[PDB]
Parts: C-alpha cells; structure tokens; sequence
C-alpha cells in the first residue's frame, strides 16, 4: 500500500494507490482505500483490511452521531474519535491512518495515526509500505500552500515512484480533492503515470 | 529438608531438621520445621515454607472456631480435612506442601495425617518427607516398634534426622523433637547436628567412616 | 503487553543552587526510521514542574492528556488554585508513579521513562524519576535511556554530591546540560539535533526554550581519517 | 494410583487394588485401600491422579448416599454407573479434569444379576465380564480371555484373579505390594482378609 | 612430483662410519673460524666476517645471531645452512617453551632443542 | 515480551541486641551496570518504634513499605491507638506478602525494633510470607558475602578457647551498640570491595526504648 | 546440571609474611549426595601447591596432567618448578581446551626457592590468570571465601596466625555452602617446611 | 572494563581501570588490563579476559619471531592485520575487543579490534562496560594537537568517568604512553583514588582458636641420600 | 549505512556516510566506508564490518597478485572477484558491496553485489539501510553522462535525506572521485548537507 | 540397570547387584548377573545405559585379561581402577559417551587388603568402605553409616548386606527382582548362592 494525504492552499488532498496484495497474489487491483468517514473528512488506510474496515465504519457512525447533536465536526474531532479506537484497542489492531479534512475556518488539515496510536498533525503525511521509497523525493520537493494541479502533480508523481519500487504497491492512482467547492474523485491509470 | 513423625505406644514423636536453601547457598540453619497448630495439633513444614506456615495457622484459626462452634476438640481426622480440602481447591496453581498433621485425642489415639499440595491424604502409622526422607526411613525402618519408650522413641527420631543431615546436602543445622500425648504436645529441644554427631558418633560407636 | 512503536529517546536534568534543568530532543522514532521531527517531549504542568517524557509516544500522549485534565480537577471547588491549593512537583510526581505501577500490575504498562523536574511552594528543587516498571528514584542529576550512560558521567562531574547543589549557578548547570545534548547527538543513533530546554527557577519562574540546536560541533578531523587499518590514500 | 481389577463371575462381582502409594522415590504406604462404598451393593475402586482419585470416590459416594436417604432406595448399578460416567463426562471439558480412572463392582438385587462396569477419566462406559484400567490389562486379558467363564464360582473367580496378580507380579517392573480384594454380592460387600 | 625419497641418505657404513656426518664436518672444517669464551660474570663469541666481496656489504650479512634476549649463536661452515637454523632455533624457542612456561627457554634446553632438529637430518628421509 | 520484574540491587543488615536492634542498608540505587542514585533512603521509620526495609525490585520495595505504614495507620483507628507490637507487625506484613502469592512482591523483607519484653527483635521475611524471628541477618546483593562473616563474629561459630583445642566454644557473651555498629561498618566495608552493586553511603537506623536513632557513613563510590 | 557444581568443594590460598597458607573442604558429591569426605583437593608437585576446585573428574585428571608434565620438567630442567612457571603452565594447559574446557577452578601457591617471596594464584576454567597479593579462592562458596577473607585478613600476616585467619575463613564460608565441608585441610607453606593440618567441624 | 586510547603531538597514550569482576564479584581489585604486544606495541583489552591475554600473547609472539625474521622494529598494522584475521577465523568465538596503539618507523598509530574481526581507526577509542561515560569524557574535551600532558589528563579523567559511573569499572588507572623516539613508558598504578579505610576492628585471632585433629610434615623435599 | 556509487562523463564517484553503530550506540561517527582495492577500483561497503573488511582486504590481494602478473585489471574482473568470495561463501557472510572503477578503455563502471551474492551492472547503485529511503529521489533525479559537479550534487543532495530518515546513518558525506585525472577525496560536513 | 551395592569388610569385598533385565514394561529377565571378573582377584560390577554396560564392561575384562597374559601378572585393584576411571574420563568427552557407573571390588595379594573402588560414568573415583550408585545409596547408607564397622567379619557384612536390601525391597517402588551377592578375598572369587 501507498497513501499520503497534503494539504495546499485551497484545502487538502488524498491519493493512494489500488493494489491489495494475499502474500504475492493481488486479491484486488482496483481497491478504493479513499474512504469517507464524514462530508468533507475523508481517510486514507492501511494495514490490515478487516481492523481499517472496521475502525472506518465505527468513526463514520461516531461522526453521523456527533452532526446529529452538535453539528459538522471538526478534523480533529474525527481525527480524535480514530486515534481513541485506535490506542485503546493497540494490541488487537494493524492500522495505519491518515486522517485528512476540510473544514471553513481552519481550512486544510493532515492528521497521521501510526501503528502505536499516537496522532501527528503535519502539513503532509505518507503511509503505508511503499511510503519507505518516497520519503527522499517528498520531503524535498513538497511546498506549502501549492496549488491544485501543483499538489496532483506531486502526490502524482510521490506513488508513481512507491509504485514502482513497491510490489505491494500498485494499479491505479485515486485521489480525492477536499476544498470549499466540494468533493471531487480523480483517477489515474498506468499508462499516465508510469512513464513520468 | 528432613521431617518425620510416626506413632508408637506412647503417643507421637516429630522430629525435624532445621535448614533452609536457596540453591547451594544456606539461607538459614535455624528455621521452624514444626508448626504448632494449637496445644494439641502438630504439623511439618516440607516443600514451600510460607505455604505450610501460612495455611497451617490458618488451619489452628480453623480449629479453634470448630470447638467454640461445637464444644469440643476437634479430630485430628477433621483437622487434616480442612487442611487438604483447602490446597485441593488451590491445586494448579502451585501451592508446595508435603506435611504430616500429627495429633492425639480420645476417639481416634495418636493420629497421623500426610497431606499434600496434590492433594493427597494419607493416614499413617510412619512418615518422613523431604530431600533427606529416604535416610531417615532407613534407621526408623530397621529400628522402629511399637513398644517403644518414649525415651528411645525420642532418641530414634533424633538419630533419624541426624542420618539424614550427615548424607543429605540441603538438611542440617540442628534437631527439633517433639513428643505429642493426649494432653498436648511437649517440647524436647533444639540439639545441633553439629554437637549431636560427634556426641553419638563417640558413644553409639556409629560413622566409623568419618574421622573423629 | 505490548511493544513501543513510535519512541522518544533521552531525558536529562540536573538541579543547581535555585532550581532545575531539564531538557529533552524533538525526535520521535520509529524503529530506525527518524520519522516525527517536531515532538514536544517536554510537557509543562502550571508554572512550577516541567515533566520530561521519553520512550512510546503515543503513552506520552495519554500521559500528557491525564496531566491536562489533573489541572482541570485541581481547580474545581477550589478558590486557591492559583495560589496555596496549586499543584506541587510532588503531587504530580507521585500521581504518575501511581499510575506507573498500577499499570505495571496489571501487565499493561504505560512504556515510558519520566522525570518531573520542578520547585516545591518552599523553594525545595524536586527532581525525581519513574519508569514503567514503577520503579522511582531521586538524584542530583537523573537521565533516562542513553543519557544515563552518557550525560550523568558529565553532569556528576558538576555536581558530583547534594552539597555540589549551592556551588552550582544556572549558567553552568545550563551549560553543562548543553554539552551534553551535542555529545547524545554525536552517539545516540535514534536521536537529533533539535530539542527542547526547561529551566524551573525559585526566583525566576519557568523558562521554557523551544527550537534549540546542537552547535559548536567538532568534525574537522574527520577528513584526515582514512581506511580502516593499512589503507593510506 | 497404579493396578485395579475387576471380575463378574456367576453371583458376584470381585475387585482387586493395589495396596501400594508412592510419592515419587519412595513408597510412602503399603496398604492403601483403593476403594470406597457407594451403597450397601455397590463398590467403586479407583486409580489416577493423587488427590483427584479419593476427592472424586468421597463425592460420588455422598451423592449416592444421599440419594439412598432422599428415597428410601438403593439405585441399581447400572444407574450408579451411568450417573458416575456423566461426572466424568462432565468432567472432561472442565477447567481442570478429574484424572480418574474407576470400575464399579455391584450386585442388582432387582435382577439377582451381578455387574461390572469399567469407566474410564473421559467418562467411556462399558459393561463387562473383566475389566482393568492402566496396563494393568496387558499382562491379565490374556488369561482372563483364556480361562474366564461366565458360570464360575467365586472361589474359582479368586484362583483365577490369584493367577492375574501373579502374573503381574512377574512381569510389572513396578512393586505394587499386592492387592486387596473385595467380593460383592447379594449379602453386600466384603474384604478377603488373606491373599 | 611427491617426495619419493622416504628413504635415509645418511647409512652406517661396514666399518661404522656414518659417512654424511663426517663429510658434514668436513665442511664444517674449510668453514671460517669462530670461537666462544666463557668468563664469570660473561660470554663472548666471536668470528671474522669473510667477505666474498668487497661491493658486498657484510653489515648486512649477520653470522652472530640473537636467538633469545639471553641466549646468542655463531657458527662454522655452511652459512645457508646456518640461516635457516636460526630460524627453526628462535621458532622452537616460542614454540616448545615461551608459549607453554610464558618464559624464555634456559641455554641448554634451546641448545638441546636445535641438536634434536640438527639429528633429525640425520636420520630422516 | 514484558517483564514487571527488575533488580534495583542493594543489601541491607539487621542485627538483634540485648536491649536495641539496628537496621542497615547502603544507599546505592542501580540497574545493571548503571547507578540511579548514590543516596536514595532504603531503611524506613514506620512508627511505633519499628523499622523496615524491603530489598530487591525497589518499586515493589516501595509499594510494600507504603502499604505497611499505611497498615500501622489503620491499626491505631480501628483499635483506640494501640501501639502495634513487632510480633504482630510480623504477622501482618506476612499477610500483604502472602495476598500476591501468585504475583509477589520480589523483595527480602526485614524489619527490627523492640519486643514486648524490652528486648532486641529482628524479624526476616521471604518475597513470599514465611517468616522468622532471628538475631542476625543480613539480605540483598551481598548478603552471602556478609552472613559467613557474622556467623563468626557476632555467634563464635568455629572459635574456640585457646588451650582446650576444640574442647570448649568460645562464651557468647552480649554485644553493646558500639560493637555492633563496627561490625556492620565492617561488613559493608568489605561487601563494598567485593560487590559491585554495593557502595556509595550506608545508612543504620538504631532503635532502642528511647525511639530511632539514624547515623550516616561514607562507603566507597567506584 | 552444572558441571562446577555438581560435586561442590572450595580451595583457599593467602599470603603472609615470609609464608603461603592454602586449605580446602573434603567433600566429594553427586549433587545433594554426599559421596565422599576424603576428597582432599590440594595437590604439590616438589614445593608448589595446587588446589582444584569443580568437576571431580576433571580435578584428578588435571593432576595427574600437572603430575606428567611437573615430572619431565624436572628431567629435563635439572631442577623442580617454581610457582610463577608453574602458574603459566596451568594457564597454558587450560586454555589449549578453550572450546572444550576443564571445569575447574585451579589455585595455585608456593614460596619460590631462589628470591624467597610468597606466591599465590588463581585461575577461572578456562585459563585466566588472577595474580592477587591478598588471597585467592574458588568453588562454590566463592562468594561466602570472598567476604570471610576480605574482612579477616589482613598483610604480613606470622604463619601460627594466618592458619587461623585461613582456617575460620574457610570453615565459616563452608558451613553457609550446603556443597561444602565434611571436613577440612589446612597447608602451612614455608621455604622449607610445609605443616598439614586437619580441621575438626561440622559433618552436615 | 573502561580502556581508552588517545593520539596527542607526538605520539599515543593508552589507558584502564583496574577491575576485574567474576558477575557481580570482583575477583581482583588491581588487574593489569595493560599488556604489551612488543616494546612500542602495547594494547589494552575487554570481554573474556582468557581471550585477550592469549590473543595478545599469541600475535606478540609472532610478530617478536616477524621482526627477528625481517630485522625490522616490528609495525602496529602488522599486529592489526594479525589479530583481525585470527579473530575472524573464529567469528567471534574468540571474545577479544582490544585497543592497540603504539609507535614504529613508520609513525604513531590507534586502532581498536572487535571480537568478530573489525578494526577502526581513530584520534581517541574506548572499549568495555565503561566506554559510554568514558567516550562522554572524550567528546567533551578532545581537541586537536594535544600535548603529552594533556593526552594523559584526558584519558585517565575518561577512565575515571568509568571507574565512577560504571559498576564493571572500579578501583586505579593504568596508562602507558608511547611516543616517538622513544622508550614507551608504561605507568603502573598512575592513579589511586580508591584506597580502603582502615577497618573499624582488627580480627586477628587468639593462637589456638581453630580446632585441629591431626598435624604432620610434608615431604616437599626430594628422596634423601644414605 | 548509506553508501552508492554514480557513473558520469568524466568517469565515477563513490559516496557514503561515515556512521557505525552497535544497536543504537554510534560506535564510530567518522568511519570510512569508501575502500581502495586497486589505484582506480574502490568499493563501498555495507553489512557486517568484519565481513566486508575481510573481503576486500581478500580482494586487493588477488588485484596486486593480478597486477603483477597481468597488468592492470579491469572494473568486472574486480567484481567478479568480489562475487566470487560472496557467492561461494554466501552462508556465512552478511556482505552487501557496490564495486566502482575507472578504466580508460571502459571508462566510469558501477557493479552492485547484493546479499546473495549476484552481480548488477548499472549505470548507479544505492546500497545500505538507508538507501530505501531514496528510491525515490535516486530514480527521479539521476542522468547519465552528468558533470563533475552535478554528479557531486546529486551525491550529496541523495546521501543527505538517506542520513536524514535513517537513524543508522549519519556523520560526514565522504566521497571519492574516479577519473583520467586520478584519484580526488572529498568531505561534506553536517552544517553543509543538512541545509540542502 | 537399577542397584549395585558394595562393602568392603576386614578380609574381603563384597559386590551386591539386581537380578532384573527391564526393558520397556516387561522385566524380561531376572537372573542377570550385573558383573565380569577382571582378574582372578578383581572383580567389577556394572549399571547404567542398556549396552553400554556389558560392551565396557567387557571391554575393560578384555584389557586386563590382555595384561594380565603380556606381563604374566596381577595388576593390583588400585591399578585397575586407576585404569578404568581414565577410560571413563576419556569417554566422557567422546563423540557419544558410555553411559555407566561401575564399582571395582578387589584383594590386592602384596598388602594383603581389601580394596573397594566407587567410580562413576564420569571417571569420578573415590576408595570407600561402602558404596553404590544410582538411588542405592539413599536408602542404604544411613544403615551402612550406623552398623559398619572397618573389623567386620565377612559373615556380618553380608547381614548388613541383607539389612540393606530389605530397606530397598521396602522403599523403592521398582521390583529389582534380588540381588545377586559375590565376594572377593584372597582366594579369589565366589558367588553367594543362596541371597
Ligand atoms: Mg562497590
Ligand atoms: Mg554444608
Ligand atoms: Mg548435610
Ligand atoms: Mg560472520
Ligand atoms: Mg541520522
Ligand atoms: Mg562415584
């Protein structure tokens, strides 16, 4: 798996990859691991399929609950409610997430929950096995408050090269772009992305 | 560790070592082997120590409450009971304990209970328990009868002991006798082996292998 | 049980004549990966005890959150809660070391190293360590992890006993401190060159440095080494 | 524990155990009476693990006891057997198991039939003419299944079970210090003082 | 290839003679002179450095040879031969004594040490 | 995998006299080849004239000491401020002991103080609850380096009266607080040369009719 | 299990003044057992003394060894072995058996016959040599040897005296060793008269 | 175990504690760590105590027959090439780390050598238990072109580090300096900040204390003439 | 470790960090990875320390031995000594070596040796714990028949965040140059490359 | 196998050893004689690992027996034993050990003495007055400790030989089917057949 999330100037942005892999064997090739836990605070996942499934869909229930009462929650919230399931419950889970939303006032936000639980408010987040490769090429070619076509070209081109070297990696390029427009999905195929 | 008791004409005699290991190393050469349960009730300690120690007092709390209940002395049959009843309900979880509960009392004459962490509860006319049990049984064995004076009966179970803490590495340290009758218990001392052997080694003419 | 997955490396403190120092690195590890360059490892609690926290961070995290919400129930029905019903370093100290052990007890450990560094309402430097094992002692200078193998040697060296306490100023106990963050940095593999500093002064209050570097760095002789025995080029 | 057997013959049922208790090196006790009365027509002798094997003879016959009080009424042997191998049944899948191992000796006064049931730890219930438990079968079928015959008297069931004991006593490396026997029958149960 | 002579070059002859030996010494003989004295608180040898040529330089060519910080050799005879004596001698030194005693061997002892490697070329194939 | 247990090292010394007892321990705190502290306390004042001490894993060293003291509290409410004998302190802490039979508390337990008679009680107890009055012992690290020697030199053993060649033990005549104090001194000083884990300060606490006394000596820092 | 404690048994060695003092317990086990108390543990080759402490087996061969070798020194030497060559020996001799080692303890000691001084030496099982002024011990009440001679003993020590520093040294140490005792040997080494004495203490 | 080495002007300095411990026991409380490969070759080792006294006995005495063979003053690279190759072929089992520092015709050398057969150059190296307190001394207050005095004064205070800090490390410290153009001075005891203080009591016994069975005189001497 | 080796016009340079560690503990922080096994053939060396200076001290052995009976040897032939030792022995070693040389016949070549003990021709090689951090940035930014400078750049740009994700690496930036010219050592210091 | 025991007397050496062959759960003999005649006034009895036994015992028989012919002599019972620890020392650190325990018992002719020698599969010798290997010991030596004497007659060696064996046929939970009694004086070798 490779996933990263970055936020720009008009929001935030969340890409990630399609492959699942059984070992060697890839059980699914077109997987959407950009999954939505509220309107506008979607999350990128990885680790085991079954515990990010399931932590998904208890946030997105917690989150359903909490606009009810209270209203739209904030980025943190959800990033909170993610990081509660995920600390409390550390010895029966394999999940790494990012959580990665668009609020008005505080604008684009990147959370990261690692393995332990712990959360990490960042500008920019990579994740997953394939994050290993990139680490080099984004940390020296991110800016912030870059434009959109700038952030799709660079969370473009950052799982272009973790799909290359990662064999647990690839597929197709899904991204989700979270800004005060609304939600809009893209999707890149090999033959775009491969020969950058 | 060497403990033995056994029944005889006039009465019970318990006879025990008095050291403690921690591995090789000698933690103390003056520990209580005998517990004494009540004025009545003897029992030893082999195995784990706190764990006789601390279910045998209990076991003395227990009896005490049986006859201010019924009025009347507890059996020495009853006593051993309560005692294996309750490592029974404890068993799995590791509990270390071989002891002979030793009494005398007007139904039952002098009794003899062998009771085990497994379990077990074994009523005897002879016992011995612990690292050096197979030396002491060897002189009581050869040497025992039932009409014994409770002078020779004490010597017995002093020389017992005494085998045992000359071959048995982990025994030693000084001999405790007691000597129980229907009225209660009766102390007879501490004698230390190291005394001990040179005195009976000298006038029983006994250990002619060791150099004197 | 469980394993630390994201780790937090030294803590090292030492007393002098007024007060404490306390510092600590911005780096939260994962595995050998230098993964969290910007961890405040350094948790201050009101204006008199700074709590150094080193090993799993997300544990650090929990700690951090149970100290926020000790200062929240410290000041409710309490109209002295700025004044003489104020949390002590004790207090909060013996808090944690509670909560240490009985974690430990339960097999679930909260896997840290603390150290709570601060002044008592009487001016008294309190500087005391736990662990997750429950285990607590007090010293002249504490360090958890590496730097108890590296910085109390050089730290000792100021303060080598309680009446070396008097002897010692801020300036050279903050020195001393200092040189020993650039020696963990030359050795500790899982450490950077970012970190965090906390002076806690009778007199002076709480001085809380953030974004300090390691400097005045020696590597020059570097370039005359060569191979690794007979190789001369 | 270590040898018991069991053998039905035409009035009666005889049971022999081991008189033998060791605890590890030594042999603690040479006249262990491996057996306990459920009801005046029933006996039960056991062998397995030290403490379970008495611990679970005592609770079987207070039950049976009870139920003899409750009614008025002994149950019959096979009733005893069936409510035994249920414990054990029940046992098996338990925390910590009995690790007891038992044959049921009675004499159903209903039937005028004597009966043998041999039930082993797991609660396996079978009926039979002889039965042992352990290895001690391995040595004594051979010549049950040679000599046994369903009309024999009890004194013919001794020589028998004299010549079993025998055999054992031969070939077992294990020194079990000889058995006590008991015989049950229509009269109830008693204890052959010399064999 | 092998060495197929596992056979002695050195055989008595019928009047007793072990004629190798005697030609050895012969040698020996034509060798330059050496000599040892011994005194109460010293030893000295000594021998004169025949040089075989005068462009040669017989500083370089060492015929008086430390074998031990206390113990010292010279010759007569075959200087190759000697050479690689010393060589066998200063191994034999660590060898069969300093690596076992952690001490230098005593004179004799070396001495006996050299004869036995010096008797084994008399008698091996 | 966890492991709740650890070894904080130290060794501590209690010796039984005629009318005093004296309770003693270095002040050296350490984790394997690291010292913690040169001088974290180990001997504690429990009230009603009893000392303690509780040497080896020193959070459950801790846990135990805080838990007795808390014990002498609750005895003095629940029984109109009765004064809680050593005898009886004994049999308590064998029951705090005994209640983590299963998880125990990984310390050698030894407290001193006076008997109901006036006389000098030195009470030892295993991680586990069994326990002894005695007249000599020391626990911890070094305790095998230091009981040989008070077996010699506090009891007479294997000493003899010149002239009579085995014949006569040497009288086990009574030892004054100075005495004592020089041998415990001495059994530090040299457990400090031979032990690793021993060194930096020792601490004795010195209890008589008149309540705790505590005197302080520098040991070696190496 | 452990081979350096299955039959148990200590050695002591300590200088004095112009005289070597080492003594040993006498017993032989098989583990808690008790085999033999004739088991003497010291052994000389001409006036240097060795004490074995460990595996029993391994003690009689290494004498034995130290016999053969101590033996053809003397033939062809001319002359008896010292302490410190003899130390080097033992050293030599345990380690060509470094990855299949002799489980003993050796102790060394001896008054070397040409300078007079007094000699004492210790090794661990495998060669290591612990030249020490003071005193010497192995076996396993090592640690119990170590805090008896540590507060006793004291330098420069007259023969008559330091028999009963070495002497309550080892017995002390014995009596808290459950593999230790069953009697004891005490050597008095001077230049030139060597006096043996045999202990009287408990037998359990 | 603290050892450390320093290069300085002209020349190298070595340095140890003198600590030996048996687990927690110290079995000598003034061992010397400090052993001598030749004359200006000298190194100072840590781990299995046989191991390094035996390795450094072995390539000491090689490279004596080496410099007899060669006539040459035998070279510290040479015993680094030696001692690594030995330990390797062992891979380990050999459990030698040793500080090899020293002078010769070609210059003033440091190394150290781990167990497994790795060697490292350096201006200053510690080995043993003690090493972190000891490398915290050195990267505190190494410099450039240190002089002899200062080389020393800085590699015993890295010893004393040890000796403090480190409970494997206890009691004096050994040094040995090596310069160039010079005999290599070996400086036994150079520090003695842990002397015992007088005991409390003296525990000499009364003559005819112990008990005794049976006296006799040993035969050390050999068969008698006549 | 991060090591790698770049060919370039002029002919190549081999770089490595200069960090050595027992666990965490830096046992060395100015190692030299960098080694000579012939005036034009150096090697950089990763894994076990004893392993790989045993190797190379193997192979400029068999390079002198060579040199003296055939004259100078070429780039592979070096390599195939150094797979030679690596193959046969691959049970007992943990050995990974990128072999770097300059012929003038052949010019700049570069042979990576991994774990296994097989053999890579490519025009550059990363090799070390920290090279998985700069797949990436390696792959994106490399060029063949680079300058001098430029090829130096790209050394210490890709060393730089190896060192700066890879708690194992660290230290000082050492690099040799390999051309017609001869043989030219260089340093780069932290307070240069961790600004880049 | 299981007990050897051994006294030495005022004129002689006396070796007890079990009867019983036991492999598996069958005791598949019970008149084994657990011993071989070295010399004609040497003889050693055997326990330990199936095989191993027999083979060094005869191996040992073999080698003396060798001696004995080439020198046309007796070597003495200290010799022997020295010879046979050395054997035993060098087996233990072989490929694959033998697996056993031996006591020598034998009259040395030129002093005119009893000699009994205890050595174990380790080579660990000791000269004793009684001994044994194995569990033997444990229930045997409080007895030899209390009745022997270094005067005895051969006579009352072999009650106390019989007070032994009656302590193990008592305690020890293995049936070693007797013990088969041989003493070695200075006229040689003889077995005790009636035991
Ligand atoms: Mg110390
Ligand atoms: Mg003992
Ligand atoms: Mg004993
Ligand atoms: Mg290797
Ligand atoms: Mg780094
Ligand atoms: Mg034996």
């Amino acid at each position: 798996t490779s996933i990263m999330a970055v936020t720009f100037k008009d929001g935030v942005i969340l890409g990630a990859d399609s492959r699942t892999t059984t070992g060697a064997y890839i059980a699914n090739r077109v997987t959407d691991k950009l999954t939505r836990v509220h309107d506008k605070i979607w999350c990128c996942r990885s680790g085991s399929a079954a515990d990010t499934q399931a932590i998904a869909d208890i946030v997105q229930y917690h989150l359903e609950l909490y606009t009810s009462q209270y209203g739209t929650p904030s980025t943190e919230t959800a990033a909170s409610v993610f990081k509660e399931l995920c600390y409390e419950n550390k010895d029966n889970l394999t999940a790494g997430i990012i959580v990665a939303g668009y609020d008005d006032k505080n604008k684009g936000e990147v959370y990261t929950i690692p393995l332990g639980g712990s959360v990490h408010k960042l500008p920019y987040a990579i994740a997953g096995s394939g994050s290993t490769f990139i680490y080099g090429y984004c940390d020296k070619n991110f800016r912030e408050n870059m434009s959109k076509e700038e952030t799709v070209d660079f969370i473009k081109h950052s799982l272009s090269q973790a799909i290359k070297w990662d064999g647990s990696s690839g597929g197709v390029i899904r991204m989700v772009v979270l800004t005060a427009a609304g939600v809009e999905r893209l999707i890149f195929y090999p033959d775009e992305y491969e020969q950058l | 560790t060497t403990t033995l008791a056994f029944r005889f004409q006039g009465g019970i005699i318990v006879a025990v070592d008095s050291r403690a290991t921690a591995g090789n190393w000698v933690a103390s050469q003056t520990v209580k082997k005998v517990i004494e349960i009540n004025p009545f009730l003897l029992g030893t300690m082999a195995g784990g120590a706190v764990d006789c120690q601390f279910w045998e007092t209990w076991l003395g709390s227990q009896c005490r409450l049986h006859e201010l209940r019924e009025k009347e002395r507890i059996s020495v049959a009853a006593a051993s009971k309560i005692l294996s009843n309750l490592v029974y309900q404890y068993k799995g979880a590791g509990l270390s304990m071989g002891t002979m509960i030793c009494g005398y009392t007007r139904k039952e004459g002098p009794t003899i209970y062998y009771v085990d962490s497994d379990g077990t509860r074994l009523k005897g006319d002879i016992f011995c328990v612990g690292s050096g049990q197979t030396f002491a049984y060897g002189v009581l064995d050869s040497n025992y009868k039932w009409d014994l004076s409770v002078e020779d009966a004490l010597y017995l179970g002093k020389r017992s002991i005494l085998a045992a803490a000359h071959r048995d590495a982990y025994s030693g340290g000084s001999v405790n006798l007691y000597h129980v009758t229907e009225d209660g218990w009766i102390y007879h001392g501490n004698h230390d082996v190291g005394e001990l052997f040179w005195k009976v080694k000298e006038e029983e003419g006994s250990f002619n292998n060791v150099i004197g | 049980t469980q394993q630390p997955i994201v780790t937090g490396t030294s803590v090292i403190s030492m007393k002098y004549d007024n007060g404490v120092i306390i510092a600590a690195d911005n780096l939260g590890s994962y595995g050998s990966l230098l993964r969290f360059n910007g961890v405040e490892r350094l948790i201050p609690v009101g204006d008199n005890t700074v709590v150094g926290i080193s090993g799993d961070i997300s544990d650090m995290q929990h700690i951090e959150r149970l100290l926020k919400d000790l200062v929240t129930e410290n000041a409710y029905d309490n109209p002295l809660a700025d004044a003489e019903e104020a949390l002590e370093p004790s207090y909060i100290f013996e808090y944690l070391a509670t909560v240490m052990y009985q974690r430990r007890s339960k097999m679930n450990p909260l896997w840290n190293a603390i150290i709570v560094a601060g002044v008592q309402s009487n001016g008294d430097q309190f500087l005391r360590y736990v662990n997750l094992l429950g285990v607590t002692y007090s010293s002249p200078t504490l360090a958890t992890g590496f730097g108890a193998h590296m910085a109390n040697p050089l730290l000792r060296k100021v303060v080598d006993r309680e009446s070396d306490i008097p002897k010692t100023t801020v300036q050279v106990a903050e020195e001393a401190i200092v040189n020993a963050m650039r020696v963990l940095y030359y050795r500790d593999a899982r450490s950077s060159r970012n970190f965090s500093l906390a002076i806690i002064d009778k007199n002076t209050g709480l001085t809380f440095k953030k974004n300090l570097q390691v400097e005045n760095m020696k590597w020059d002789f570097a370039k005359d080494i060569k191979g690794y025995g007979t190789q001369k080029i | 524990m270590d040898i018991i057997l069991g053998i039905r013959v035409q009035d009666s049922v005889i049971l022999a155990s081991s008189k033998a208790v060791t605890r590890g090196i030594s042999v603690l006790k040479d006249s262990d009476d491996k057996t306990r009365q459920l009801s005046p027509h029933t006996l039960m002798s056991f062998a397995g693990e030290a403490g379970d094997t008495v611990q679970f003879a005592e609770y079987i016959q207070a039950n049976i006891q009870l139920y003899s009080i409750r009614e008025d009424y002994e149950l019959s042997p096979q009733a005893v057997s069936s409510f035994v191998r249920q414990e054990l049944a029940k046992s098996i899948r338990s925390r910590r198991p009995y690790q007891v191992n038992v044959l049921i000796g009675g004499y159903d006064k209903k039937k005028n039939k004597p009966e043998l049931y041999q039930i082993d730890y797991l609660g396996t219930k079978v009926e039979l003419p002889y039965g042992a438990h352990g290895y001690s079968g391995f040595y004594t079928f051979s010549l049950l299944d040679h000599h046994y015959r369903p009309d024999m008297t009890t004194e013919e069931g001794l020589d028998l079970l004299k010549l079993c004991v025998q055999e054992l006593e031969k070939r077992m490396p294990m020194d079990f210090k000889g058995v006590i026997v008991k015989i049950v029958d229509k009269d109830g149960i008693r204890q052959v003082d010399d064999f | 290839m092998t060495d197929r002579y596992s056979f002695s070059l050195t055989t008595f002859s019928p009047s007793g003679k072990l004629g190798q030996i005697d030609y050895a010494l012969t040698a020996v003989k034509q060798g330059v002179t050496s000599l040892g004295i011994k005194a109460t608180n010293g030893v000295v040898i000594a021998t004169e450095k025949k040089s075989s040529s005068p462009l040669a330089m017989s500083e370089t060519l060492s015929k008086v040879s430390l074998l031990t910080p206390d113990i010292g050799a010279v010759y007569s005879g075959m200087g190759p031969d000697y050479r690689v004596l010393v060589d066998k001698s200063r191994k034999v030194a660590h060898t069969s004594y300093k690596r076992i005693y952690g001490e230098y061997p005593p004179t004799k002892l070396l001495v006996s040490e050299v004869a036995k490697i010096m008797q084994e070329a008399t008698q091996s194939g | 995998q966890f492991n709740p247990y650890g070894d904080n090292g130290g060794t501590i010394l209690g010796i039984a006299g005629e009318d005093f007892a004296v309770l003693a321990g270095d002040t050296r705190n350490i984790t394997d080849y690291s010292i913690n502290s040169r001088y974290e306390p180990k001997v504690f004042d429990c009230g009603d004239n009893i000392v303690m001490s509780a040497n080896g894993f020193a959070a459950d060293g801790d846990a135990l000491v805080k838990r007795f003291k808390n014990s002498v509290k609750w005895y003095h409410f629940d029984h109109n401020d009765k004064k809680l004998s050593i005898n009886s302190a004994a049999r308590n802490i064998q029951h705090l002991l005994y209640g983590k039979r299963f998880f125990p508390y990984y310390v050698h337990t030894i407290i001193a103080g006076l008997d109901e008679d006036g006389k000098g009680a030195v009470y030892s107890f295993d991680p586990v609850g069994s326990y002894e009055r005695e007249q000599c012992r020391a626990g911890g690290a070094a305790a095998s380096l230091i009981m040989p020697f008070l077996d010699n030199q506090v009891n007479f053993k294997n000493q003899y009266e010149p002239g009579t060649n085995g014949k006569v033990k040497k009288p086990l005549k009574y030892l004054s607080v100075e005495e004592v104090i020089k041998l415990v001194r001495d059994s530090f000083t040299s457990a400090t040369e031979r032990h690793i884990q021993v060194g930096d300060g020792l601490e004795i606490l010195i209890v008589t009719k008149d309540g705790v006394r505590k005197e302080f000596y520098e040991l070696k820092r190496d | 299990s452990d081979p350096s404690s299955i039959n148990g048994g200590i050695v002591v060695a300590m200088t004095g003044k112009d005289c070597v003092a080492i003594a040993c317990d006498l017993r032989l086990g098989s583990q808690s057992l008790g085999v033999s108390n004739k088991f003497e543990k010291i052994f000389h080759y001409g006036h240097v003394f060795l004490g074995i402490t460990g595996l029993a087996t391994d003690v009689t061969t290494l004498n034995e060894m130290f016999r053969y070798k101590t033996n053809l020194y003397k033939l062809k030497e001319e002359r008896a072995i010292e302490p410190e060559t003899f130390t080097q020996l033992v050293s030599s001799s345990l380690y060509e058996r470094r990855f299949g080692p002799y489980f003993v303890g050796p102790v060394v000691a001896g008054i070397n016959s040409k300078s007079g001084k007094p000699f004492i030496a210790g090794f661990d099982l495998i060669g290591c040599i612990d030249e020490a002024k003071d005193f010497i011990v192995s076996g396993t009440a090592s640690d119990q040897l170590f805090g008896m001679c540590e507060s006793l003993y004291e330098p420069n020590l007259e023969p008559e005296d330091l028999f009963e520093t070495i002497s309550q040294a080892l017995l002390n140490a014995a009596d808290r060793d459950a593999l230790s005792g069953w009697g004891a040997v005490v050597y008095i080494i001077k230049k030139d008269e060597v006096v043996k004495r045999y202990l009287k203490m408990r037998q359990d | 175990t603290t050892i450390v080495g320093v290069k300085f002007n002209n020349g190298v300095v070595i340095a140890a504690d003198t600590r030996s411990t048996q687990g927690p026991i110290v079995a000598d409380k003034n061992c010397a760590k400090l052993h001598r490969i030749s004359p200006k070759i000298w190194c100072a080792g840590a781990g299995t105590a046989a191991d390094t006294e035996a390795v450094t006995q072995l390539i000491g005495s090689n490279i004596e027959l080496h410099s007899l063979y060669t006539s040459r003053e035998p070279r510290v690279v040479s015993a680094l090439q030696m001692l690594k190759q030995h330990l390797f072929k062992y891979q380990g089992h050999i459990g030698a780390y040793l500080i090899v520092a020293g002078v010769d015709p070609t210059g003033s050398h440091l190394f150290s050598i781990h167990a497994h057969g790795s060697t490292d150059v350096g201006y200053y190296l510690s080995l043993g238990s003690g090493s972190l307190a000891a490398m915290a001394v050195l990267e505190s207050h190494w410099k450039q072109d240190l002089t002899k005095e200062e080389a020393i004064k800085l590699a015993s205070d890295a010893i004393q580090a040890g000796i403090w800090n480190d409970l494997g490390s206890g009691s004096n410290v050994d040094v040995c300096v090596m310069e160039i153009g010079k005999d290599a001075e070996y400086l036994r005891n150079y520090l003695t900040p842990n002397v015992r203080e007088e005991k409390q009591k003296s525990y000499k016994f009364p003559r005819g204390t112990t008990a005794v069975l049976k006296e006799s005189i040993v035969n050390i001497c050999d068969i008698q003439e006549e």
